[PDB]
């Protein structure tokens, strides 16, 4: 398919690796009882192994010569061959939660600078104000692009600068 | 034009890490050589001076020579 | 220059609080070279929060 | 009790409680959704 | 007049000061302005001398602190017993000690970490533990998980009692200074009651519980079938069935016919051959003797009656012509300065831990311990490290005394003064002897490396070329082995197999055999002497020049912990005694790493192994390979690192992960050790600018770490990295080849 | 105030003798001699290590470098409220008085002192190092 | 000898003088500040360059500056 | 060269030899650039040009180098 990679459900080293992990787990399994808790834990392990290999073969991942899933990081090639779930949807999910954390921290900083003890509200966290901003932070991309377009996202050149500049 | 794979991906990323980081120390040493906010008159001591003493919280390896020195390790 | 308690902006370039805002304590009326006493709510690397400045190093902003 | 809540509002206690919540949330998600790599 | 003295209700129990960080320090109670404050808050949290000048308040603080420590340790012991009862294979191990691996930790089945639960035997899965608790519990006579559970509850109750005792003796009834200064009474009570009654009550438990249960366990009867300990106390007929002495009761004790107690108070020596541990009858006699000795020792100092010695009088009585006033003033020093006491107690406590390591490897006191090679390596290594750290601490607090508490107008022409007054001679001689030791010890290795590389093995220092035999140690060994025949007539065997003699094996494994000392042993012992002498040089120089030197004449006014006195006079970085502790820490790591490497390789090469002759774990390569650095590099590190580097995909994979992680942390320390805070402060300036541009600059100002904190972080990550590396190497190696 | 003279026949403090005293610098180059007058007999701390008893009256010690005499001066001045003065002595026998060189201690203003090494400008008003290239030596821009 | 300079931002707080371990600095009459005092460095031949004066100076930036220069036996702090 | 790339030790030695030479020479380039800033740079001769404007946005430069170094290192 992409880059000479076969799909994992078509790959043979993928099936060999699945069979090898089952072989190691059953060689460890064959030295216990039946209803014993080590045997129960190893059968749960084998169930999770089979479920994991079936889910990775179901998700349409691409395997190499080693039988291991390879990820495709190109928006157009991923959206063309059905691989947006591995890099593209995770990167927009990450950027949503990372801007969430950063915007809630920025709103807490701006809220606590407007008092007579900003360092005291930085050492001892104002929990109601922090939870208020943490719930209100869900509209952070809209609020961020609005603060961008008003010219209030950015401080002017009243910043601290060195002698050189 | 050797065949490349995910190991080659990870190592070229580590290479970019090393290049950007060494460039960070060297560019910081070049541009903070005239002076910084910790030491505004760094040009008056020259290129390779030891320090400016334990005052102002202590200033160890503050010189541009010392920034070079820290960047030879990253090289 | 500026009166007591008013806010100024520091333009001495090698100051720690250059391009930032402090508060005037007093202005000495002798022939002293740096009469404007300004306090800053943050400390420098020496842990000092107060410095003398000149008339052309402070701007009432 | 007010002073005990101020002590619980101090920084390392809130870092401990919040990282316990975040780590437990990720642990719970990795238990009920075992081994996620995609989507 | 020795009496109880206490102030009523000094400090109110309130949550107010919990809500005010840094309340204890007048400087730090102002609040935070830069980030440095936080670090200061944690660094000076327990430096009670910098809080108050009042010795009474300081003494009370340290007393309740000690109670807190004891409560924490009791929580820890409670945890170990509870995990040994609920999450272990202890009973199965009791039923088959030679083929079941001790395990008392299990992991949950999430994110694949379940693989760490390996096949330890007994129908159990977990991580093999190497603390030696199973052998301790079998030696104590514990047979069921229920007894361990009850011990866990007991230890938790005792932890609650210790934390109540802390709160009580700080907030409700806090002892006075003249209570704390009753050192004669304190020595009497600790030598009698603690050591004396401790070993007496333990000998009681041994004689009454340990001996019969372990005698039956060595006889072979099933643990569940063995009578419970309370039945042994209740029905003395069973005790008379195993040891007929108990039939006569306590009549031979009071009538002084003690010879009839020879059934359980013995002097056999050696090891129990079916069990590989010291005879519990020998251990019982030993604890009875120790008990009587310490109870005699605890009645030496005068308290509320005329009889008894006086510490100041014994000190002031020993004066000679060479030393002048002699030990005058030392009583005053050791009853007013906590740091001096802490220095002495740390030195002897560390040394004692190292002696514990050696005597416990050499004379295995617990059953099925000597053949649990992982437990032996772990215990020796652990207690050696603890020892070394406490010695460095001793040097640290000695220097802290020298700077803060030393006052020469009560200390004028004294032992301490003369030491201070000829410190240049002391340090110069120590300097020379360190260089001498370094040259000849390390130079033999470099010489051997060169000769071996040049194809001239006949010119090396080895057992077949130019021999350097440890004649003195061999003579002491031979004397020790021949001692039972002449100089200790009542001894059936030597105190340890390593002196010479036969061979005790358990389950096909070698418990202990005679250790032979040759040229390689000569060379490593002189390496040890060298490294120890250098560590002593650094620490002793630190304490002798803590106050002044020709470079810094007024160093005392700068404190114990300070970065320097500026780049002038050529440069004065690391002139403080704290910095001498910092370097001594690195040198202590060096020394003890070579010590534990010596132990590991020597045991695996010349002692341990299976009995068919004995096939050793590394075939006996020590005597020929341990003379070159290339030999240590190839036959020890490279060869034995196989197990750790190929531990992936098994239960030992965590040791590979911690191998890599420890290498990483060690390397991560080098950034702090090799760099300086000026660069980092300027970098932080640029980053602060970036945060200012986006209105996210914090009100607490980001500062680079202090010079001394950079050094502290450096040495801490350095030690953690290196020590954890050797930990993972050792454990993976000895568990896979054990 | 006039410049005092060194009396070499001044009794020394009671001291058993350290290994941290003088060296060949005292015989070849220079050594310094510190002199004070005490009010009572009292134990102090020697800057080279150890304890010593000062006498009641004139005292006399001799040190290698200058910072040792400053350290003993600071100790005797802040702890005992004494007024010492220490000199510079050469193997020729040349005796150079100093501290207090004016007779009044330098931590307070005295009329008659000439100000030396005073740049009458800010530190930010110094020139760039390009303006002081190719003089007879290495120069800093603050030298001019 | 080390180059020690005094700048006109001095407020005559005497902190540098009481911080120098060598008696190099002293206070002179002046009119530029309210204290009517200025520091001065007439004995820089005995200066070792420890920079205690610079640590003690309160002004921002420094009014006393130590430029490490050519070394002698006095500036290296040698007792031998 | 003829029968290079069949001498594998020659291949590895020459590659590693010119790569370490290149790294030292790049560090020296940035070192002598910092020496240029301290000794030779006249600001009045360069009032407004590209070399002065680099000193004007040096904080943005070091900030974005710090960002790319931290990003590549973490990931
Ligand atoms: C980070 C840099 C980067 C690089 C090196 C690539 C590389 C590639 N892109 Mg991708 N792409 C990227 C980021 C990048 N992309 C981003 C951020 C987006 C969202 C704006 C896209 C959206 C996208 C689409 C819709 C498509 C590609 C395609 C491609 C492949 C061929 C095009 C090419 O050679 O242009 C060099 C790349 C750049 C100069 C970077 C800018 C990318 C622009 C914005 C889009 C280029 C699309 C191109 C005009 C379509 C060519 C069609 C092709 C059949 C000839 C090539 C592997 C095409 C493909 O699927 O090939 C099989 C394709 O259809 N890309
Ligand atoms: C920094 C690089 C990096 C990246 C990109 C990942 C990514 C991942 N790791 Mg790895 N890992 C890392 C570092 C990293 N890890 C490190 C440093 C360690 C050692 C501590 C590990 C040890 C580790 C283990 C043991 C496991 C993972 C697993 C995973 C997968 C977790 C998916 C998940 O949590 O469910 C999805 C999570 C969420 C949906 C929570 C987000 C909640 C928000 C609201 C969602 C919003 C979306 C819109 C994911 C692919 C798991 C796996 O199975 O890999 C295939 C797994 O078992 N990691
Ligand atoms: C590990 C053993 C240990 C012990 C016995 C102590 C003991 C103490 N600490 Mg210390 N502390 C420790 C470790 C320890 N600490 C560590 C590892 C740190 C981080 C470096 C600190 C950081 C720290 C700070 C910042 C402070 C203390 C303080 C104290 C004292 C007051 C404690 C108290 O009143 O609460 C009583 C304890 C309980 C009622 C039970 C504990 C329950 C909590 C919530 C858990 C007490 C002597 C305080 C002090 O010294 O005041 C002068 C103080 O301000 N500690
Ligand atoms: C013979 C009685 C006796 C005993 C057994 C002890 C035992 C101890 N004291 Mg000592 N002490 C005593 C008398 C005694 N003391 C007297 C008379 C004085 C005044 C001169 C002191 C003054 C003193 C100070 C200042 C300190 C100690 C400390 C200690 C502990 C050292 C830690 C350790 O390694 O123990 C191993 C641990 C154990 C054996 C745990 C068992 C401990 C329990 C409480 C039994 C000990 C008996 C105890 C005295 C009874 C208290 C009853 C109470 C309800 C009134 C140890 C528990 C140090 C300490 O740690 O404080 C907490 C400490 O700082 N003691
Ligand atoms: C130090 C710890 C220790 C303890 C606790 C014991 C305890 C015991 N040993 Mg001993 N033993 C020890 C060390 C110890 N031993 C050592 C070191 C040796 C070697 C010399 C021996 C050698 C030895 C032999 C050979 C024998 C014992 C025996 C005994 C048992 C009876 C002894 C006796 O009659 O005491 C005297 C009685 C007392 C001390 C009475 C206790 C006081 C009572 C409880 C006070 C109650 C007062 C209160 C108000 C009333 C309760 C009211 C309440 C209900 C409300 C007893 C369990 C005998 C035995 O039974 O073997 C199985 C026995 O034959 N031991
Ligand atoms: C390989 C690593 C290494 C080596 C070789 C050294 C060597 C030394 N350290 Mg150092 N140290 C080290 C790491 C090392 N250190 C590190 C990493 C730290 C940071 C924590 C320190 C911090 C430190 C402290 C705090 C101290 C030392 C001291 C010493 C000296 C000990 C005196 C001695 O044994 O002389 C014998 C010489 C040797 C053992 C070196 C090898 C000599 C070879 C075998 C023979 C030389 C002959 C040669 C081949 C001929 C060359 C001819 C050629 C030029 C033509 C010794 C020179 C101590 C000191 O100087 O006090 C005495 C001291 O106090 N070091
Ligand atoms: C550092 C410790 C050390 C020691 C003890 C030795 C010892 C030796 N080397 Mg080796 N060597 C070393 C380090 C050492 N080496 C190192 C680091 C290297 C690498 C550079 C070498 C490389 C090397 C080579 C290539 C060779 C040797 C050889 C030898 C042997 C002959 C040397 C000789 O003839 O010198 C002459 C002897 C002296 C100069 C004696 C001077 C020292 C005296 C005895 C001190 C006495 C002090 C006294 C007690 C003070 C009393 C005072 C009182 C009177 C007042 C000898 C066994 C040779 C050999 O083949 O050996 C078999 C040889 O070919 N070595
Ligand atoms: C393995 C060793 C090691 C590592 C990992 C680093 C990492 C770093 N160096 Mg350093 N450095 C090192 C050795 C190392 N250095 C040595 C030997 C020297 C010679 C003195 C230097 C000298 C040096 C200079 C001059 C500079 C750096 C800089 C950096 C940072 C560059 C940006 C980056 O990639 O960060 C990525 C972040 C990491 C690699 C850190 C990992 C983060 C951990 C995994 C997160 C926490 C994990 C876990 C929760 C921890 C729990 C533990 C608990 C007890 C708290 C980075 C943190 C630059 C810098 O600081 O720029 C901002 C910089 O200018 N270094
Ligand atoms: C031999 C040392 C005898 C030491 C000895 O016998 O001293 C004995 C001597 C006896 O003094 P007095 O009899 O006057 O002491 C009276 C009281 O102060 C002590 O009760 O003590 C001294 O004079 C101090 C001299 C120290 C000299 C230091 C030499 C250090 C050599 C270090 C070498 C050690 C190698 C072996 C280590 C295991
Ligand atoms: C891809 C390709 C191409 C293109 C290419 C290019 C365009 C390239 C470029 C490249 C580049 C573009 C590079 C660059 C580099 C740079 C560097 C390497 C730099 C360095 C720098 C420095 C080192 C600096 C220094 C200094 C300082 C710091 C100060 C001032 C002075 C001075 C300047 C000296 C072609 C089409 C042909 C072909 C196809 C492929
Ligand atoms: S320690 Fe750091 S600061 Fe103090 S002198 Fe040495 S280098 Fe300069
Ligand atoms: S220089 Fe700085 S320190 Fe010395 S006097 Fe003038 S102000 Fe006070
Ligand atoms: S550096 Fe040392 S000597 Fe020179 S002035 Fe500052 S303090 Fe006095």
């Amino acid at each position: 398919d992409i880059a000479g990679l076969t799909p994992c459900s078509e790959s043979k080293a993928y099936a060999k690796l699945e069979k090898k992990e089952l072989k190691t787990l059953e060689k460890r399994l064959k030295q216990y009882e039946a209803d014993s808790a080590p045997a129960v834990a190893l059968k749960a392990t084998m169930e999770r192994t089979k479920a994991r290999f079936a889910n990775y073969a179901k998700a349409g991942l691409l395997c190499g010569n080693d039988g291991l899933p390879h990820l495709i990081a190109d928006p157009g090639l991923a959206l063309k061959y059905g691989h947006a779930g591995e890099v593209f949807i995770p990167t927009f999910g990450f950027l949503y939660v990372a801007g969430y954390i950063g915007y809630v921290g920025r709103q807490y900083l701006i809220a606590v600078k407007g008092e007579a003890k900003p360092t005291d509200k930085e050492i001892i966290i104002d929990v109601p104000l922090a939870t208020k901003l943490a719930w209100q932070g869900a509209g952070w991309p809209l609020a961020a692009v609005q603060e961008l377009q008003r010219g209030t996202l950015l401080e002017k050149e009243e910043n601290i600068t060195v002698s050189p500049r | 034009f050797l065949t490349i794979g995910p190991g080659d991906f990870l190592v070229h990323h580590a290479i970019a890490l090393g290049l950007h980081t060494t460039t960070l120390i060297l560019v910081k040493g070049a541009l903070d050589a005239r002076g910084s906010k910790l030491m505004p008159d760094k040009k008056d001591f020259g290129y390779s001076f030891p320090c400016d003493g334990p005052g102002r919280g202590g200033t160890c390896d503050i010189s541009a020579y010392d920034a070079f020195y820290l960047a030879v390790f990253w090289m | 220059g500026p009166k007591r308690g008013s806010l100024v902006k520091i333009l001495r370039p090698e100051s720690y609080w250059f391009n930032q805002v402090g508060k005037v304590v007093s202005v000495d009326q002798s022939g002293v070279r740096y009469p404007v006493v300004v306090r800053f709510e943050n400390q420098n690397y020496a842990g000092v929060t107060t410095n003398n400045y000149a008339l052309d190093e402070v701007v009432a902003a | 009790m007010k002073d005990f809540t101020t002590y619980l509002s101090t920084a390392p206690v809130i870092a401990t409680i919040w990282f316990t919540f975040t780590a437990g949330l990720l642990i719970e998600i990795n238990r009920y959704f075992p081994d996620p790599l995609v989507f | 007049k020795v009496k109880i003295a206490v102030d009523r209700n000094p400090v109110e129990t309130s949550f107010e000061k919990w809500a005010k960080p840094g309340h204890f320090s007048r400087t730090l109670s102002k609040g935070p302005n830069t980030t440095t404050w936080i670090w200061n808050l944690h660094a000076d949290a327990h430096d009670f001398d910098s809080h108050t000048s009042d010795l009474e308040e300081i003494s009370r603080k340290v007393f309740s602190a000690h109670f807190g420590q004891l409560g924490i340790i009791f929580i820890w012991l409670s945890g170990m017993y509870f995990h040994g009862a609920r999450f272990s294979n202890y009973e199965a191990w009791l039923s088959d000690p030679t083929h079941i691996k001790p395990s008392a930790q299990v992991v949950w089945p999430i994110v694949g970490q379940e693989i760490l639960n390996g096949d330890v035997g007994g129908g159990f899965q977990g991580i093999q533990i190497t603390s030696g608790f199973f052998q301790l519990w079998r030696a104590s006579g514990i047979t069921s998980e229920l007894q361990l559970y009850t011990t866990a509850i007991g230890g938790l109750v005792m932890a609650a009692a210790m934390f109540f005792a802390g709160w009580f003796h700080y907030h409700k009834a806090a002892p006075k200074l003249e209570w704390f200064q009753n050192v004669e009474s304190m020595l009497n009570h600790h030598l009698g009651g603690l050591l004396g009654l401790g070993s007496l009550a333990w000998a009681g438990h041994q004689i009454h519980v340990s001996l019969p249960v372990n005698k039956l366990l060595d006889a072979g009867v099933d643990p569940k079938e063995i009578p419970l300990p309370h039945d042994l106390l209740l029905n003395r007929a069973i005790m008379a069935d195993l040891y007929p002495s108990f039939a006569k009761g306590i009549a031979p004790f009071f009538t002084l016919n003690w010879s009839e107690y020879s059934d359980f108070l013995t002097f056999k020596g050696g090891l129990n051959p079916v069990t590989g541990g010291l005879w519990l009858s020998d251990t019982a006699h030993h604890h009875v003797a120790i008990a009587v000795l310490f109870l005699v020792a605890g009645h030496m100092y005068r308290t509320n009656w005329g009889i008894g010695h006086s510490m100041k009088e014994i000190l002031e009585a020993h004066r000679g012509p060479f030393t002048g006033e002699g030990h005058v003033g030392l009583y005053e020093i050791l009853t007013t300065s906590w740091h001096a006491q802490l220095a002495i107690n740390l030195a002897l406590f560390g040394s004692l831990s190292i002696i514990v390591a050696h005597h416990m490897y050499a004379m295995p006191p617990y059953p099925y311990l000597a053949t649990d090679y992982g437990t032996q390596l772990s215990l020796f290594t652990h207690h050696t490290w603890i020892g070394g750290f406490c010695i460095v601490g001793a040097g640290a607090h000695a220097a802290i005394f020298m700077v803060r508490d030393y006052d020469p107008t009560n200390n004028y022409n004294n032992l301490l003064d003369r030491v201070i007054r000829h410190r240049d001679a002391i340090i110069s001689h120590l300097n020379w002897v360190c260089i001498f030791l370094g040259f000849h010890s390390f130079g033999l290795y470099i010489h051997n490396d060169t000769m071996s590389a040049l194809g001239r093995p006949q010119d090396m220092f080895s057992d077949t070329a130019i021999q350097l035999q440890p004649v003195f140690a061999q003579w002491i060994q031979n004397t020790h082995f021949l001692a039972p025949q002449l100089t200790a007539p009542n001894a059936l065997a030597a105190t340890s197999l390593t002196w010479g003699g036969d061979l005790v094996a358990v389950g096909g494994k070698v418990a202990m055999m005679p250790i032979s000392l040759g040229t390689s042993d000569f060379m490593v012992h002189h390496i040890h002497a060298f490294t120890i002498h250098v560590t002593v040089l650094i620490l002793l120089k630190g304490v002798l020049f803590a106050r002044s030197s020709r470079l810094i004449p007024d160093k005392a006014n700068l404190g114990f912990r300070f970065p320097c006195d500026g780049p002038g006079r050529g440069g004065t970085c690391q002139v403080s005694a704290w910095d001498h502790v910092f370097l001594g820490l690195f040198w202590m790591y060096n020394s003890l790493s070579i010590v534990i490497f010596h132990f590991s390789w020597k045991m695996q090469s010349d002692v341990w192994g299976t009995v068919t002759g004995v096939s050793h774990i590394t075939g006996g390569n020590f005597a020929q390979s341990a003379n070159t650095i290339n030999g240590w590099l190839r036959d020890f590190l490279w060869a034995q690192s196989s197990q750790v580097i190929q531990s992936y995909g098994s239960a030992l994979s965590a040791y590979g992960l911690i191998f890599l992680g420890a290498h990483f942390v060690w390397a991560f320390s080098l950034m702090f050790l090799f760099s300086g805070r000026g660069y980092w402060q300027e970098l932080i300036e640029s980053i602060v600018w970036a945060h200012n541009k986006l209105k996210v600059a914090p009100a607490i100002q980001p500062r680079a770490l202090s010079i001394t904190q950079g050094r502290a972080v450096g040495v801490a990550h350095y030690l953690l990295g290196g020590i954890a590396t050797t930990w993972s190497f050792f454990l993976a190696r000895i568990i896979s080849v054990g | 105030w006039t410049v005092p003279t060194l009396n070499p026949d001044t009794p020394s403090p009671i001291f058993g003798g350290s290994t941290g005293g003088l060296l060949r610098k005292a015989q070849t180059e220079e050594f310094y001699v510190i002199t004070w007058e005490a009010k009572k007999e009292q134990i102090f701390e020697m800057p080279t290590g150890g304890a010593a008893i000062m006498r009641q009256g004139p005292n006399l010690l001799k040190f290698g470098k200058k910072e040792q005499c400053l350290a003993l001066t600071t100790q005797l001045r802040n702890k005992f409220k004494l007024t010492p003065c220490f000199y510079r002595v050469f193997p020729d026998g040349k005796v150079q008085y100093l501290h207090p060189a004016d007779g009044v201690y330098p931590e307070k203003v005295n009329a008659g002192r000439v100000g030396a090494n005073q740049n009458m400008r800010r530190i930010g008003q110094n020139v760039n190092p390009i303006k002081v290239k190719f003089s007879g030596r290495m120069m800093s821009p603050a030298e001019i | 000898a080390h180059i020690v300079k005094i700048y006109d931002t001095c407020i005559g707080c005497t902190q540098c003088v009481r911080a120098c371990p060598l008696d190099v600095l002293e206070m002179v009459p002046w009119d530029g500040c309210k204290a009517s005092q200025m520091a001065s460095a007439p004995r820089t031949e005995d200066c070792v360059g420890c920079k205690r004066c610079e640590t003690a100076c309160p002004t921002d930036f420094l009014s006393v500056r130590v430029y490490l220069g050519s070394e002698s036996t006095r500036s290296m702090g040698l007792s031998y | 060269y003829a029968f290079q790339a069949i001498d594998f030790t020659t291949q590895a030695a020459l590659y590693t030899h010119h790569q370490y030479i290149a790294g030292f020479i790049m560090c020296g380039a940035f070192a002598h650039g910092a020496i240029f800033f301290i000794r030779d740079y006249d600001p009045e001769q360069n009032k407004g040009n590209v070399l002065a404007r680099m000193l004007d946005h040096k904080e943005a430069l070091i900030s974005h180098l710090s960002w790319v170094s931290l990003f590549l290192g973490f990931h």
